[PDB]
Parts: structure tokens; sequence; C-alpha cells
């Protein structure tokens, strides 16, 4: 399967 | 709360799309939640074999193989599903 992505501050 | 991605603010319950470096399209949404959290999905596209050029749902595109030109389109249908036929006049 393809990747997703996550992300928010102080990452 | 929001949500920052790419020098771009996004609304908690936003949902907006992303090019993944890879190439293949994602579906995102922000839910902020304290930290600007934002999540994002591969959405059904389709992958050419050859170039490993990702296509979306109702792209069309060509490609020679073996000397012969192919118009290649995207249906998808759950699965990146994609067909090719040889050019015709
Ligand atoms: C992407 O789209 C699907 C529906 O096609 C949805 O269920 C999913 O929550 C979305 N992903 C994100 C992180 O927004």
């Amino acid at each position: 399967g393809l990747p997703g992505m996550k992300g928010h501050r102080g990452f | 709360d929001q949500c920052i991605v790419d020098d771009i603010t996004y609304n908690v319950q936003d949902t907006f799309h992303k090019k993944h470096e890879e190439g293949h399209m994602l579906n995102c949404t922000c839910f902020g939640q304290g930290r600007g959290r934002w999540k994002c999905d591969p959405v059904d596209q389709c992958q050419d074999s050859e170039t490993g050029t990702f296509y979306q749902i109702g792209d069309s595109w060509e490609k020679y193989v073996h000397g012969v030109r192919y118009q290649c389109y995207c249906y998808g249908r759950g699965i990146g599903e994609w067909h090719c036929q040889p050019l015709q006049t």
C-alpha cells in the first residue's frame, strides 16, 4: 500500500 | 486551533489534497486537537508500471511500449484499476 502522512507542531 | 502544512494553514475539520513526495495524491483532514494535528490518506489512483508515474481517476495518458503507442485510462474502481488501448484512426 501507498504511504499516508501525518503531522503536527513539534514533529 | 489550526493546522500548518507546507506553509498553508487549515481550520479544524478542514479537508484538502496534497501530493506526496513520492508523487501520489493524498486526501487530508485537519484535526488540530491542541497541536495542529493533520492526517493524509492515499487516494484511489493508478500507477503506471513502467514509468512509475501516478495518474488520477479520469486521467488519460499515452505511452510507447515496443514501438507501439497506447492511450491509457485510470478507472480506479477502488483498486487503482487502469487499462490501455493501441492508438487507432
Ligand atoms: C480520505 O477519504 C476517505 C473517503 O474516500 C475518508 O474516509 C478518509 O477519512 C479521508 N482521509 C483523511 C485523512 O481525510
